[PDB]
This record gives C-alpha cells, structure tokens and sequence, in this order.
DNA sequence: CACACACTCTCCAATTCTCTAA
DNA sequence: TTAGAGAATTGGAGAGTGTGTTTTTTTTTTTTTTT
C-alpha cells in the first residue's frame, strides 16, 4: 500500500495566491501579466516568462497589509514543475479574448475546437474533452531571483547563486536551480509530441492522449462510448495535423576548468530546452 | 497462341480497372477527409483515393469495419 | 465475469429516430432521378441512402449482413408484417 | 524484476437445429 | 404450411504459463609486415 505524509504546502491557497498575484500585480496597461496575457491572445507572443523578482515584490508589498501569501519564491525553488501547472491553469482560468483581427488561416485547432463542440452539443441536449495543455499556445518559464543585498538571501535562493556541475547534489533533484558552465553540444531541433490525436476510423470520435514519458505505446482502439457500445471495435490512426508539438533540443553543459577542483576531471550535465 | 492474345488482352482490361483505385502517389501520403454525412456528422475516412469520388469514400466506410457474420457450408 | 453482449438488431431498434420517420420523409426530397444519366450513377445513389441509414443506426455491422439480417427478421418476427399492415391500411385511406 | 506479445486453457450467451408447436 | 413453444453446439473474451528485453565493440596496447 501507499502510506500518507503531512505536508504544510496547502497548494489550494498557493493557487488562489496565485491566481490573486496574475490578476492583482502592477509593477512601478493595466496589471504585468493580464498584458502580457493580452498580448498572447493577440498571437504577438508565445513565451510567458513569470520573474520571480515580481513574485518577492508582490509578497513583500502584501506583507504589510495582511501578508496573505505563503512565501511563494520559496515554495516553488522547492518544487518548480508542478507550480509549472499551476501558473498555466491559472492562466487559462484568466485568459482575456483577444483584442486586435488576428488572421485564423491556419485555425486546425480552432477547427478541431469547434467540430469536436458542435458534435458533443448536437447530442448534448439529448433531442474535460479537450486536454488542459492541447488548447494552449503559450510556453511558460521562469526568470530566477536576481541579487537580493539584503537579509533575505541569508543563503536562501538557491537560484541566485550560480553553481556548478559538481555542485549539483542529488538533493537538488526538482529544485530550481542555475548552473555555471561552457556548453559543448547542441542537438538539433526535434519535434517532441505532447498530445497525440487519434482519429478512429468509425464512430467518428477522436481520442487524445497525453506523454511526458520519453516513449509511449499508441492507443489503436477506440474505446468511446459511441464505438464500445456499438462493439466496433475500430483502430485508431495518428493525425499530426490536429496533434500538439513542442520544439525539442538536448544541449549539454560542461563546466569552467576553474570550478574543477586539482586531480578531477570536469563533468557534464543533460540541458533539455523546449519550447522558445 | 490467338486465346493467350485475348487472355492476356482481358487480365489487361482487369488489372486496369484494379488500378483505377490505388493512388496516384504512395500508401503514405496521407489523405484524409471528412464526410458532411446526414445529421451534420463528422465521420473520419482516410484515403486520397476517397477524395476522388464519395462512392469510394463510402465504400470504404463499409469495408471498414472488422466483424464478419456466418456463412454455413457442406466425393465418395 | 461475462463480457458486455454484442448489440443485436432488436425490435426497438429499428423504430429510432434516424430510421423509418427519417426515410419517409426524406424519400421524396433526397434522391434525385434522371433516365439520361448511367444507371449505376442512380442504382449508387438509391443504395447510398439505404448503407448511410444501416450505418448511422448499426455501424457494428456490413451491409450485406445487415440486410440478411432484417430479412431473416422479417420472414421470422411477425410485428414487422403487422406494421407494414398498419401503414398500408393508413395509406389505403387515400 | 514488468510491461507488452504471442498463445495455450478454458467458458457462457448469441448463433444454428430438429422435436414438438400452430 | 406458419410464427413459435421446446433441444443442441461453439466462438470471442479472458484466466494464465511462459517470454523479452538494455547489452556493448569505441579507444588503447601490442604484434607484425612493409614502408
Ligand atoms: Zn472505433
């Protein structure tokens, strides 16, 4: 069996917080983030680069009226890919329409949106479906603390200081960290698929499935209501069109022949960029 | 050798026809469309061939599917 | 314990709304008739609206074994014959 | 090691069949 | 001969026994014949 820790994270409130800090923060136009949202709904911009720096101002100023926070940039320097999540279903639940004449030539989402409603709501009636990260067009990341010179980094942070290769214990897995080094090979560009989009051959109905796993084992049977009911038993087919990909490329950083301690060697470490 | 000329003239005739199906280009090259069919459905077919012509592309929403029935069956 | 059954041509069924009402109505605004053109453009678009019936209301089944089937049904169940009865005795009213 | 494949062991309800039905 | 009550059989899902991987010949020495 599975046994069961307590944990003081709380991430409901963390995500109201959250949610509060995307819809109530104005640096020194509106809210930051509400245009930069903005400027994503106008197709101008795919890359939302939520600073950390921001994060500690909006704690610090709610600090003195209420300090309704939960030391956010110290809660996601511990665990950063779920709060990954987090920040893009906060997005999505405040994401403005857009506000320009966007050109929708290339609309396969959008059509595959629509087609897919228009089916569910003709039977609807009886005269979530789509993956939270299919809908997305948006690539979300992080910009790590800058220097604090102040109590605050009393040796907190472990983002502000730049480590090395060596220096990467095991216990820093799923920290967000900063490394120091000289890269030493790029790979080229390569499409990782992050929703597939099975179409079925009968019954009409397309199934998606999510894979962050390296590897994946298709589908190849169609398992919706409509098929299993009527016992078809129809095989699914792969469409790139209406599928999600993301630019992959598997760059590799050495580190400075000052960071190698005398009579070692220097040691490398895997860098996965995706996305921008 | 005249009933091999018009045997072979015949398996001609036939492996024309055969041919009047298979794509122009090859196996992979993806054609895929969807049929406006009755009740605003949006059934997926693949085949470029089924561009051509909505018979073919019905015929091969028929020969799609899997399940056969029973046919029964039977010198000293 | 027992697999899910393989729906069957019931005689509920074959009363759905994309079935009978759907074809009596839509006989006489659907198919298109013209002797100059092939007759196998025609036979084609007879049989077109028969195959999308059978497949729209049973799409597990071919459509030679979907016919059989309502044959054997019709030669067999005998509330097929009295329905038919039914609306031949409506339509003789006229 | 274990998840996926290929396949032997095993099993009831829909499909066929012929004695008694109308 | 017809619409309908009785026997009789066997295919399609699933319990289960045993599989099959990952898995590698670079770079570095040492020899040997030609060069
Ligand atoms: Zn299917």
């Amino acid at each position: 069996a599975l046994p069961s820790i307590q944990l003081p994270v709380d991430y409901n409130n963390l995500f109201n917080e959250i949610t509060d800090f995307l819809v109530t923060f104005k640096q020194d136009k509106g809210p930051k983030y509400m245009a930069m949202l903005q400027k994503v709904a106008n197709r101008e911009l795919n890359s939302v680069i939520i600073d950390l720096d921001d994060i500690l101002q909006y704690q610090n100023e709610k600090f003195l009226q209420g300090t309704q926070a939960d030391d956010l940039v110290s809660a996601i320097q511990q665990n950063a890919n779920h709060f990954t999540e987090l920040f893009c279903r906060a997005i999505d639940n405040n994401m403005p329409l857009p506000t320009k004449e966007i050109d929708y030539k290339d609309d396969v989402l959008d059509v595959i949106l629509n087609q897919r409603r228009l089916r569910n709501e003709r039977m609807l009636s009886d005269r979530e479906l789509f993956p939270p990260n299919l809908t997305r067009r948006y690539f979300l990341y992080f910009k790590p603390l800058s220097q604090n010179c102040a109590r605050r980094y009393r040796k907190k942070a472990i983002s502000s200081k730049p480590l090395s290769v060596r220096q990467i214990k095991g216990d820093f897995l799923g920290q967000l960290i900063t490394v120091r080094g000289i890269i030493t090979r790029v790979s080229d560009v390569k499409p990782a698929v992050e929703v597939i989009a099975y179409t079925c051959d009968q019954c009409g109905y397309e199934v998606f499935q999510e894979v962050n796993s390296r590897t994946f084992t298709p589908l190849s049977e169609c398992t919706s209501e409509e098929c299993s009911q009527n016992q078809t038993k129809g095989q699914l087919f792969m469409s790139t069109r209406a599928s999600k990909f993301s630019a992959f490329q598997e760059c590799k950083i050495q580190e400075l022949s000052q960071q190698v301690p005398v009579g070692h060697i220097p040691r490398s470490l895997n860098i996965h960029v995706n996305g921008t | 050798g005249f009933e091999l000329s018009k045997l072979l003239q015949k398996e001609h005739q036939m492996r024309k026809n055969v041919i009047k199906h298979t794509s122009a280009r090859h196996s992979r090259f993806g054609g895929l469309l969807s049929i406006q069919t009755p009740d605003k459905t949006r059934l997926t077919v693949s085949g470029s061939q089924a561009l051509v012509d909505e018979k073919i592309a019905l015929q091969k929403l028929d020969d799609s599917k899997k399940w056969n029935k029973r046919i029964i069956k039977k010198e000293g | 314990r027992k697999r899910r059954p393989q729906v069957k041509l019931t005689a509920e069924k074959l009363l759905s709304d994309k079935g009978l009402p759907y074809v009596l109505k839509n006989a006489h605004k659907r198919i298109r008739i013209s002797s100059k053109k092939n007759s196998y453009d025609n036979l084609s678009n007879i049989i077109q609206f028969y195959q999308l019936w059978a497949h729209e209301l049973f799409p597990k089944a071919k459509f030679k074994d979907f016919m059989k089937i309502c044959q054997t049904v019709g030669k067999t169940d005998p509330v097929l014959r009295e329905y038919r009865v039914s609306l031949f005795r409506d339509e003789m009213g006229m």
